[PDB]
């Protein structure tokens, strides 16, 4: 290149004027014991006078006597070796109870899940995937978790891939292959010690 | 199957008195060797007791004879560096690291015996190396955090410490260095952060405990005391600490009730029976004085903070109980 | 609704000042960057091999306490030989690299002290007792300093709320500023008066970072959203988005391809001006980053620090995990390069500040 | 619009969280009220995190609350209204100050822990 966009524009159109451009906007009290123990003598009390002046007025006889919008919350882990079906379909049936978006992709010692949804959801399934599951060298670590402006797949869905080029590129499809990338590296380095 | 029977049977016989007896039993032992290794070290702590320790260095080339793990070579370097040049404790460690990195022993006692010689450097050196390939040895780090700040170069002493926190990490004893480390200095807030911290990530620390009950001001420090006993009760450490509350306070009475409870509960703290020692002198009739003598003579303590730090150094290794609680007791 | 605003004449001429000091340098950037890049290919790997494991071999030492508070800011003075410091109390110091030596330690500050920047020519060009560095508190206030007064001198009163950041043009003339009044200034030295008050984001600004040749500057607000204007004529050519939580930091590259910015959202976004696109988005760390740092004159590395008690070295491009240093107890508040690129700089939460380098 | 003092100052949806979860540290008895109440906790190291209300008249009265915090390693936050904090606190009258403190075993450990990982992000 030889000038760059801005500069081509310069070179004039500078004079004392402030731009003010394109305004564009971001993406109860308690009751006391003797509160409530009023209101409620005072609903009850309002209903025993008002069925006693139903039952003077003929309506009734007389008693007898008695005799994830605005931010959605992800989180990315990797496990060892994710074969197991039983695990697979815990991983699976936890992630659509809890109306977890996301994916899984299995891989050569790099198995990759993606999860999506609101925080106390992924409160729950970060606290199953690394308390409850119990894997035993086969481990379980969180690679990330943070939020983004919207979700990224649709739901669960065990894609399997031996290839990292078709991980990538399946990653990529939706416009999350840094999640890959991050996870193959740390991989790599996990691997060189 | 196992000589945990031999074992129980020499224990026996060396508490009977009989040393002939023990001792050819002991001999018989490693003659036909129906044991591991146990037999050399039996052999050679015989002979250190035996009539001289030129018997000891007997004992030591038989069992260099016998061939037992690297330790032996440890042994060897010890020996050589007791009464020699360094020359020759020199070559036996790095004989002993050629043949093996990990026991770090070899490497703290090549690193100690370095600065024992001419320069530090090397030392820390060694330290260094010892430290990159165990990785995992609180005491290697405390001796290079130590040669660290005295050469100097506080700074670097705390970047040392922080990285061995990190690497552990929560380990009591690495954040009592680094709280001791800031109160050296003129540095008393930060030290009590420090052990907020410690004791926030550690609280059923006996140590740390200990530590923030006398890092607090006078008035502040029997809620202390007993919230450490709240958290931490039968611990040696806390009710040492109580009483040596006590003792602080003139309370000599109580004192010395907590110091016989301190006693009763752990025999094998050495810190523990040096107080008593002391506080016995300071008050109290002379016969309590050889009551307390007697009482650490027939139990032998170890593991102590100060009392390892004598029956550590060259110089005195050789020597036994009772010299060895007076030195302690004399350094405070 | 772009309405505009006449505003002085001392303006235009500084306009004009910046855009006839800045051409000829961008001209010269391009020149260098042509001529670099047509060398032969096995060289710049293999140099490129040797930085990456440079940098993988990095150490942490000279951990100093710099304050009984937390430190919220660490600068480099130019030549790498001097440390500016703030801290949450009123106090900032300047420390001798690499022994951190107190020298001096500065007054006048009454509330938490933000950034504190080194002039551009501070220890090369200017005499000591003349302006040399600039500072920032929680209150709206400014205050210039000298090398050898440990008091301020002519200060700044065109605020009056929180001012958030403060930066040297690279030119060294003028200062900038963000306020809480979703707004950022532009401080004329030489004149001795505010010269530019830009609005243009909907929440307070934080951050600010200047290019190079001095011709744009990029802005970092609270609303998620970042701006690039064009000093010579305003007129923000480049609307950012795609975070969603606050943006808390910004930094230009070496190259004019390049901006990273770092948000709430735990993510580290690089974009390309030459593109107007996002074209990396880098899941950094577990919690909000503080700031992002690419390398100096060089610009071969990106280095982020988040409120987690860690900070990352990535390659640029490739983004990948170079390094990741740790040690601090607390959040790291702060981060800095020194600019001959030896030498790291991390303040923290924990009243501390540590030096990596390669040992 | 409160007061430039009172830095850490927490939003309408953390105010909620945090009173509600003050409330429920009431019922779970493991709550604190009172200036000095909350200096007595965070002596004693029992502290979880401390809420004090931006509206205190002088305000110089608990700014030595934030200090302690920061000595002593503990989140701090502050709410708008006194007696909000008093009326989630369990009394009627305004409270300036409260510390939820530590209790073995509790149910509203996650729920503490999530509020102090709220409150250290505020700090910027």
């Amino acid at each position: 290149p030889e000038i760059e966009w801005w500069d081509s524009y310069i070179i004039f159109g500078i004079t004392n004027l402030v731009e003010h451009p394109a305004q564009l906007n971001p993406p109860g009290v308690y009751l006391t014991k003797k509160e409530q123990k009023k209101l409620r003598r005072q609903t009850r009390r309002e209903a025993q006078k008002e069925l006693q002046e139903k039952v003077r007025l003929g309506l009734m006889p007389p008693p007898e006597p008695k005799v994830i919008s605005q931010g959605v919350h992800i989180s990315v882990y990797r496990v060892r070796n994710l074969s197991n079906p039983a695990k697979k379909f815990k991983i699976e049936a936890n992630a659509g109870q809890l109306y977890l978006t996301g994916v899984v992709v299995l891989h050569k010692d790099v198995n990759v899940v993606v999860v999506e949804g609101g925080p106390k959801a992924q409160k729950k399934f970060k606290r199953l995937m690394l308390h409850r599951i119990k894997w035993d060298t086969n481990k379980c670590v969180l690679v990330w978790e943070g939020t983004a402006k919207d979700r990224s797949f649709g739901e669960m869905k065990f894609k399997q891939c031996p290839t990292e080029n078709m991980a990538r590129e399946h990653f990529k499809k939706h416009g999350a292959e840094h999640y890959w990338d991050l996870a193959l590296s740390e991989s790599v380095l996990e691997s060189t010690d | 199957k196992a000589e945990v029977l031999w074992l129980m049977g020499a224990k026996s016989k060396w508490l009977a008195g009989d040393v002939p007896a023990a001792r050819s039993i002991l001999a018989l032992a490693f003659q036909a060797n129906p044991n591991s290794e146990e037999i050399w070290l039996a052999a050679v702590k015989l002979e250190s007791e035996n009539d001289e320790y030129e018997r000891a260095r007997r004992l030591l080339a038989k069992a260099r004879s016998s061939a037992p793990t690297a330790r032996v070579f440890m042994k060897s370097v010890k020996l050589e560096w007791v009464q020699d040049n360094i020359r020759a404790a020199q070559d036996l460690c790095e004989e002993a690291l050629r043949h093996y990195e990990d026991f770090p022993k070899l490497w703290m006692m090549k690193g100690q015996i370095e600065e024992q010689k001419e320069m530090m450097e090397k030392a820390r050196e060694a330290y260094n190396q010892g430290l990159k390939k165990c990785p995992h040895s609180t005491p290697l780090w405390l001796l290079l955090s130590r040669l660290e700040e005295k050469i100097g170069q506080l700074t670097r002493a705390r970047a040392i410490l922080e990285k061995s926190r990190l690497k552990n990490p929560k380990n009591p004893g690495l954040w009592l260095e680094s709280v001791r480390l800031e109160y050296r200095a003129g540095l008393k807030n930060i030290a009590n952060t420090l052990m907020a911290k410690a004791l926030q990530e550690c609280p059923n620390s006996g140590i740390l405990w200990s530590e923030a009950i006398f890092l607090e001001a006078r008035p502040q420090r029997r809620t202390k005391s007993v919230d450490a006993l709240k958290k931490c009760e039968h611990d040696p450490h806390v009710l040492l600490a109580v009483a040596k509350l006590f003792w602080s306070q003139r309370k000599i009475t109580k004192a010395r009730e907590w110091f016989h409870r301190t006693v009763k509960i752990d025999s094998d703290l050495g810190d523990a029976w040096a107080f008593f020692y002391k506080f016995e002198l300071q008050h109290g009739t002379e016969e309590q004085q050889e009551e307390v003598r007697k009482r650490c003579e027939s139990a032998e303590p170890r593991h102590g903070e100060l009392w390892c730090a004598v029956s550590k150094d060259i110089a005195n290794w050789q020597k036994k109980i009772g010299d060895i609680l007076r030195l302690v007791a004399g350094r405070i | 609704q772009t309405w505009y605003h006449e505003g002085p004449n001392s303006l235009k001429v500084a306009r004009l000042w910046i855009a006839n000091y800045s051409l000829p340098r961008a001209m010269k950037r391009l020149e260098e960057a042509r001529l670099h890049k047509e060398i032969p290919e096995t060289t710049r790997t293999s140099q490129m091999q040797e930085l990456h494991k440079s940098l993988r071999s990095l150490n942490n030492f000279c951990s100093q306490i710099g304050d009984d508070r937390p430190i919220s800011y660490c600068h480099f003075s130019p030549n790498s030989k001097m440390l500016a410091t703030a801290c949450w109390s009123g106090l900032c110091k300047l420390w001798s690299v690499p022994d951190c030596n107190l020298l001096h330690t500065l007054r006048g500050h009454n509330t938490n002290v933000g950034a504190i920047v080194f002039h551009p020519k501070s220890t090369v060009s200017l005499d000591p007792k003349d302006v040399n560095l600039a500072s920032c508190a929680a209150d709206g206030s400014v205050k210039l300093w000298s090398l050898d007064s440990d008091e301020p001198v002519a200060d700044i009163e065109g605020h009056t709320v929180r001012v958030a950041r403060v930066m040297w043009h690279p030119s060294g003339r003028f200062l900038g500023t963000t306020c809480y009044d979703r707004s950022w200034r532009l401080w004329d030295l030489e004149a001795q008066e505010e010269i530019l008050h830009q609005e243009g984001h909907s929440m307070g600004v934080y951050d600010i970072a200047f290019h190079q040749d001095g011709s744009l500057a990029g802005t970092g607000g609270l609303d998620a959203f970042g701006r690039v204007w064009d000093l010579r004529t305003g007129r923000c050519i480049m609307f950012l988005e795609g975070h969603l939580k606050e943006i808390y930091g910004i930094n230009f590259s070496p190259n004019g391809y390049h901006i990273a910015t770092g948000s709430g959202d735990n993510t580290c976004k690089v974009w390309d001006l030459r593109q107007r696109r996002c074209v990396y988005t880098i899941p950094a760390h577990q919690n909000l980053v503080t700031g992002v740092k690419f390398e100096p004159i060089h610009g071969n590395f990106l280095l982020t620090g988040a409120y987690d008690n860690t900070a990352k070295i990535w390659t640029h491009p490739g983004w990948s995990p170079l390094k990741t240093l740790a040690g601090h107890e607390g959040k790291v508040m702060g981060l800095d390069i020194s600019s001959d690129g030896q030498l790291i700089a991390t303040c923290s939460y924990d009243r501390t500040f540590k030096l990596w380098m390669a040992e | 619009d409160v007061n430039p003092k009172a830095y850490p100052l927490a939003d309408a949806h953390l105010t909620k969280k945090l009173l509600d979860l003050v409330q429920q540290s009431c019922n779970y008895k493991q709550l604190r009220k009172g200036a000095n109440e909350a200096t007595k906790t965070l002596n004693r190291g029992i502290s979880e995190f401390i809420v004090m209300a931006a509206d205190a008249e002088p305000l110089e009265i608990i700014l030595h609350l934030p200090l302690l915090c920061e000595d002593k390693n503990v989140p701090y936050v502050f709410v708008r209204s006194k007696q909000a904090l008093g009326r989630a606190c369990g009394v009627s009258r305004p409270v300036i100050a409260c510390s939820v403190t530590i209790k073995e075993g509790s149910q509203l450990k996650q729920q503490i822990q999530s509020i102090q990982q709220s409150i250290e992000r505020l700090l910027v």
